[PDB]
């Protein structure tokens, strides 16, 4: 399964 | 023995017209069963393995809401990193993600990957330890230093072996008779003369999975790589590969010749004369 | 800034019967962008029943496409592979052939 979140660069 | 599940992100940017369009894929090792597209009517997380669909429309519903959150977050990336590299407006810029995990024939974590990259370059990724980062340039060291404040190592590692190896291990469960199968190469051999004094003999590969496949051409059981033509690993379309090597020989000579097969679906590795 | 050109392989899901039914394939890799073109040509001509798997990439960042349709072979009918990329100054043609 997926990541919930993806982080900001 | 050992899998892998990896995670294929794409995102587009499109100056002309309407906002970036996002492709995300997922493989169980050289096994699509996931796709999320953008541009697609359907705007959920699509099933492209039989087994897949086995999945609650809960799993459906969590899975197009992380691709959602993907592609927004993919599309300010975007335009944070224009400014990064001081870039204008009117180029059409790509974000390509990666992650995954390896484990074991007993099911056990081996590895963990997260990958990014800017315009087919390496920009961000996390090490094999899944505590520090390495930044590609100058632009990703700024990204690096604010994944450093907000310790954002531990929360993909917790994913990489949790949720990832977890996920993993359910699907390999739910998809043995396709995914644990290990499908043999169907070889066989051509003989093409170019001439009276030289001839082309090639070995063929089909039917196969998974995709690692070694071809080999010797002479006089030593390892021929001059004069030799070996093509990529490609997907017949049923979910098999192909692959052929060939090498041009001299009329009269073709029996000191042999190529070598090695496959994990085989007892033996093959060796085949003409 | 780098673009790579991509790699192209014309051949038939299964070995070619001259006269049986099969699917015509189009593999393209190595490339970037990910923008293509990809057309299947039968005596020159666009088969318009063609379709091509979800994008996906390498380790290296590179992408790859099948495109595939539904041909039957034949000693007689030409069948190509038009390719158009920013790295290809003009179109590239890739003709099939079942004999390797």
């Amino acid at each position: 399964c997926t990541e919930l979140k993806l982080s900001d660069y | 023995g050992s899998h892998s599940m990896r995670y294929f992100f794409t995102s587009v940017s499109r100056p002309g017209r309407g906002e970036p369009r996002f492709i995300a894929v997922g493989y169980v090792d050289d096994t699509q069963f996931v796709r999320f597209d953008s541009d697609a009517a359907s705007q959920k997380m699509e099933p492209r393995a039989p087994w897949i669909e086995q999945e609650g429309p809960e799993y459906w519903d969590q899975e197009t809401r992380n691709m959602k959150a993907h592609s927004q977050t993919d599309r300010a990336n975007l335009g944070t990193l224009r400014g990064y590299y001081n870039q204008s407006e009117d180029g059409s810029h790509t974000i390509q993600i990666m992650y995954g995990c390896d484990v074991g024939p007993d099911g056990r974590f081996l590895r963990g990957y997260r990958q990014d990259a800017y315009d087919g370059k390496d920009y961000i990724a996390l090490n094999e330890d899944l505590r520090s980062w390495t930044a590609a340039d100058m632009a990703a060291q700024i990204t690096k230093r604010k994944w450093e404040a907000v310790h954002a190592a531990e929360q993909r590692r917790v994913y990489l072996e949790g949720r990832c190896v977890d996920g993993l291990r359910r699907y390999l469960e739910n998809g043995k008779e396709t995914l644990q199968r290990t499908d043999p190469p169907k070889t066989h051999m051509t003989h093409h003369p170019i001439s009276d004094h030289e001839a082309t003999l090639r070995c063929w590969a089909l039917g196969f999975y998974p995709a690692e496949i070694t071809l080999t051409w010797q002479r006089d059981g030593e390892d021929q790589t001059q004069d030799t033509e070996l093509v990529e690993t490609r997907p017949a379309g049923d979910g098999t590969f192909q692959k052929w090597a060939a090498v041009v020989v001299p009329s009269g000579e073709e029996q000191r010749y042999t190529c070598h097969v090695q496959h994990e679906g085989l007892p033996k590795p093959l060796t085949l004369r003409w | 800034m780098i673009q790579r050109t991509p790699k192209i392989q014309v051949y038939s899901r299964h070995p070619a019967e001259n006269g049986k039914s099969n699917f015509l394939n189009c593999y393209v890799s190595g490339f970037h962008p990910s923008d293509i073109e990809v057309d299947l040509l039968k005596n020159g001509e666009r088969i318009e029943k063609v379709e091509h798997s979800d994008l996906s990439f390498s380790k290296d960042w590179s992408f790859y496409l099948l495109y595939y349709t539904e041909f039957t072979p034949t000693e007689k009918d030409e069948y190509a592979c038009r390719v158009n990329h920013v790295t290809l100054s003009q179109p590239k043609i890739v003709k099939w052939d079942r004999d390797m």
